[PDB]
């Protein structure tokens, strides 16, 4: 028998034996998270650990199969997906340290608090403790205490654990034929295979700032404009020329701008597109907003919901006789089970977020034809960037007028489109330097480029030049600011969101030239679109068996990502940001520090 | 005398693909009444015949075959199709003439824990002939090296469970299928 013919055979196997698994351990990790009991905790451990010895079984079955012998370039993406080693190239010693430490400090992020000094009885976590004084507050000092002592409390008790999750990571990955950490991380865009389609995991760095370099001019004159805004908020002190201070970006580390638009909102006179009390006026419930949301994806060509999804979702709280996990999610259970688990409430941001997490369904609809190694999107930006296309056509005024949910007589005036403008950019494209310079300290962390005595003076200076955001005060080596963050103290990859922005309006260019859109592209609506849902649906069946400059390609007709998309969505108000710029400085002095 | 159809269709207890049973239908007159006029029935396909001109027409014998498949393997039970159930349980003639009944039993075939009662062929030598039916549990050998009734590395089991479940979707439901032969006794 041929080796390849072997493999086949093996992966038959595989994808029958895995598919049962998967649904036992999925199943179980429902059962908790829509009903948090201590029996329903372990029948999650259980499935899951009997997931894990099953796949490191297959691990080791699947490495007796040399990669070299197969030329189906399908099966040997299977191959090559179960023969990695993974976590287990360490000791036992080792691996059971990692995943220790792996543990604490995803505990001591959730379970850390810091206390008030005024007032010692009051003592708050990050959610929702001290995200809503980041999020609302306007007291300098109050935000200042609120980001330093999340910094300094659960921050300072990271940096000995993030040290040795350093070593640990990078003891795998180079025991892995891979060069540090974040060399692995980035071999998720990798391709090497398919003639003038492949791509290097240093081609992503390399494309990344190149994109990034067009992104400098947009973002320059958000930031001079926020900046110019925040004086007004917190006068005597943030300098004209100077970096904002951190503590004042609207959350705990400035990842999104969202919350300043109270204070940098540009025309605050016109009236706040906000359809929540119109549905509650109209008799809308949560089976309504998943019912409409379901309309607009049939609408478009896409299929309906399967039986099962309306039978086995959680789609309202069961409230005190049953906790659950609220958290928004799209579930593949596999085997034709599909489920959404969201507490929905009936207001605009719980309409929108059911067409995204819908929007992965419809992505995991279409690759279920696909084998089991093979169901997934097309890189990990992929799925994301998806959901997101939908939210952006269901927040048009015109679908909301279409639906019901505006009134009639809504003037859309040219102040109100650069008042949605500067929400979005806000979001969008304020999270793009955060986005990038943090996976850019973490690259060079793991690469060996920033000692240990100079983490937190590299990653400050960073922040200066790239972010154009200053600390308010100054931070040692006893601090560990990035671990403050939940993705990466949580071992989780950053740059995934970077080319999902930039993907998801390559997606909607693309999706609105095929729905012959002819207005601005931030006012397109893709409903009612045979041609887009079948151009977009034409990539989503690919899953990952084709590689994803060939998907990108069947829709965008690019074959890597590109930034042209994502400036024309903001094209309107970029002119806009350079009119009110011209008595303002835009750029920033990296020198600068609110206690210098 | 009727011929019983209701031994086959309301039969309690239903086969696996693989070990699909097969029964006879001698001196009798037939009634495809009760299996036109209704919609109990999820496919209902038939092949060379039609759905209404079989009640004026005659046969030598009628053979109704049973089994039990997921909802997606339904379309295997077709002439000329490839799939894993056609290939190694059950495959039909080219030139079949007969119809082809399926129905969705999730109520009684697929329970809470998973029921792996029903199993189907996923490894075999070639593909079967039609009509052909496979009951061996011998060590599917997928190397070169021997097996030696041990399964072991490229030597698999050559049976898997479906495992139904009530809360899989409808295409990985169980189906019992019954599809009737005519060969050329039994009348309308
Ligand atoms: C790599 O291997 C896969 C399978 O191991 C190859 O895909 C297979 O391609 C054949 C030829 O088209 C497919 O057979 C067809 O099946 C349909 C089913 O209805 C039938 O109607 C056709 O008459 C034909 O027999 C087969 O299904 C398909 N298998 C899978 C899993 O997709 C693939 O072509 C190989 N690639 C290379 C580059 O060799
Ligand atoms: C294209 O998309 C639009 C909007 O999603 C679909 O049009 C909508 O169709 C419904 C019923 O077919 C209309 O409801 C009716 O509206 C009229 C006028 O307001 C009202 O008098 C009736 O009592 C009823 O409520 C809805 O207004 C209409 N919206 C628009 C903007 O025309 C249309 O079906 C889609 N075209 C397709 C799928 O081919
Ligand atoms: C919740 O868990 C309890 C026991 O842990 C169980 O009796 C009950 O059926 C569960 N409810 C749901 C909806 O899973
Ligand atoms: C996984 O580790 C084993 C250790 O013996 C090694 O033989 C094998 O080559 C490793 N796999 C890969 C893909 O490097
Ligand atoms: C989707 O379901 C609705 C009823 O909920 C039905 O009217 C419509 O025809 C269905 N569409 C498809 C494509 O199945
Ligand atoms: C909108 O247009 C009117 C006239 O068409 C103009 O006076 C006004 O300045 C414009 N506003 C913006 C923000 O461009
Ligand atoms: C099975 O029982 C039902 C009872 O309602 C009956 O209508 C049907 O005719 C029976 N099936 C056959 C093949 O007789
Ligand atoms: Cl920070
Ligand atoms: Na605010
Ligand atoms: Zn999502």
């Amino acid at each position: 028998s041929t080796i390849e013919e072997q493999a086949k055979t093996f992966l038959d196997k595989f994808n029958h034996e895995a598919e049962d698994l998967f649904y036992q351990s999925s199943l179980a990790s429902w059962n908790y998270n829509t009903n948090i009991t201590e029996e329903n905790v372990q029948n999650m451990n259980n499935a899951g650990d009997k997931w894990s010895a099953f796949l490191k079984e297959q691990s080791t079955l699947a490495q007796m199969y040399p990669l070299q012998e197969i030329q189906n370039l399908t099966v040997k993406l299977q191959l090559q997906a179960l023969q990695q080693n993974g976590s287990s190239v360490l000791s036992e010693d080792k691996s059971k340290r990692l995943n220790t430490i792996l543990n604490t400090m995803s505990t001591i992020y959730s379970t850390g608090k810091v206390c008030n000094p005024d007032n010692p009885q009051e003592c708050l976590l990050l959610e929702p403790g001290l995200n809503e004084i980041m999020a609302n507050s306007l007291d300098y000092n109050e935000r200042l205490w609120a980001w330093e002592s999340w910094r300094s409390e659960v921050g300072k008790q990271l940096r000995p654990l993030y040290e040795e999750y350093v070593v640990l990571k990078n003891e795998m990955a180079r025991a892995n034929h891979y060069e540090d950490y974040g060399d692995y991380w980035r071999g998720d865009y990798e391709v090497n295979g398919v003639d003038g389609y492949d791509y290097s995991r240093g081609q992503l760095i390399e494309d990344v700032e190149h994109t990034f370099e067009e992104i400098k001019p947009l973002y320059e004159h958000l930031h001079a404009y926020v900046r110019a805004k925040l004086m007004n908020a917190y006068p005597s002190y943030i300098s004209p020329i100077g970096c904002l201070p951190a503590h004042l970006l609207g959350d705990m580390w400035g990842r999104f701008w969202t919350n300043l638009y109270s204070l940098t909102v540009p025309f605050g006179q016109k009236p706040n597109i906000d359809v929540t009390d119109a549905m509650v006026d109209q008799a809308w419930d949560a089976q309504r907003i998943f019912k409409e949301a379901e309309k607009f994806f049939v609408s478009v060509g896409l299929p309906n919901m399967t039986q099962g999804f309306w039978e086995n979702s959680m789609l309202t709280d069961p409230g005190n006789v049953q906790k659950a996990v609220c958290h928004p999610t799209a579930w593949d259970l596999g085997k034709g089970d599909f489920r959404i688990l969201m507490c929905t409430k009936v207001t605009m941001d719980d309409f929108l977020t059911a067409h995204h997490e819908m929007g992965h369904i419809q992505y995991d609809m279409a690759y279920a034809a696909q084998p089991f190694l093979l169901r997934n999107g097309a890189n990990e930006g992929f799925h994301e960037a998806v959901g997101e296309i939908m939210s952006l056509s269901a927040a048009t005024p015109k679908h909301l007028k279409s639906i019901g949910l505006l009134s009639p007589d809504f003037q859309e005036d040219n102040e109100t489109e650069i008042n949605f403008l500067l929400k979005q950019a806000l979001t969008i494209v304020g999270t793009l330097p955060f986005t990038y310079m943090l996976e850019k300290w973490r690259w060079m962390v793991f690469k060996g480029e920033i000692p240990k005595d100079q983490w937190m003076k590299k990653w400050w200076e960073m922040k200066r030049e790239i972010v154009g955001v200053v600390e308010p005060v100054p931070h040692d080596e006893t601090y560990c600011d990035p671990a403050s963050l939940f993705h990466v103290s949580n071992d989780y990859s950053f740059i995934r969101y970077y080319t999902r922005t930039l993907y998801q309006f390559q997606f909607q260019e693309a999706l609105c030239q095929a729905a012959k859109h002819e207005g601005p592209l931030h006012k397109c609506d893709i409903s009612n679109s045979t041609e887009a849902g079948q151009k977009l649906f034409n990539m989503l069946r690919l899953g990952k068996s084709e590689p994803w400059t060939l998907a990108l390609e069947n829709v965008v007709g690019a074959k890597n990502m590109n930034v042209r998309p994502l400036l024309n969505y903001f094209e309107p108000l970029f002119t806009w940001l350079k009119d009110q710029n011209k008595n303002s400085f835009v750029g920033w002095s990296t020198d600068w520090s609110p206690y210098a | 005398n009727l011929c019983p159809f209701g031994e086959v269709f309301n039969a309690t207890k239903f086969p696996s693909v693989y070990a699909w049973e097969r029964k006879k239908i001698s001196n009798c007159v037939a009634d495809y009444s009760v299996l036109y006029n209704s919609t109990f029935f999820s496919t209902f396909k038939c092949y060379g015949v039609s759905a209404t001109k079989l009640n004026d027409l005659c046969f030598s014998n009628v053979y109704a075959d049973s089994f039990v498949v997921k909802g997606d393997d339904v379309r295997q039970i077709a002439p000329g199709q490839t799939g894993v159930i056609a290939d190694y349980n059950y495959k039909l003639p080219d030139d079949f003439m007969g119809c082809v009944l399926a129905w969705n039993t999730r109520n009684i075939d697929a329970t809470s824990t998973g029921n792996y009662n029903y199993k189907y062929r996923l490894f075999r030598k070639s593909n079967l002939k039609p009509f052909e039916r496979d009951i061996s549990t011998e060590i599917y050998q997928a190397g070169n090296k021997p097996c030696n009734g041990v399964a072991g590395f490229n030597c698999y089991f050559p049976l898997r469970s479906y495992g139904f479940r009530p809360t899989y979707g409808v295409g990985h439901q169980p189906y019992r299928v019954v599809v009737l032969s005519f060969e050329l006794t039994v009348c309308g």
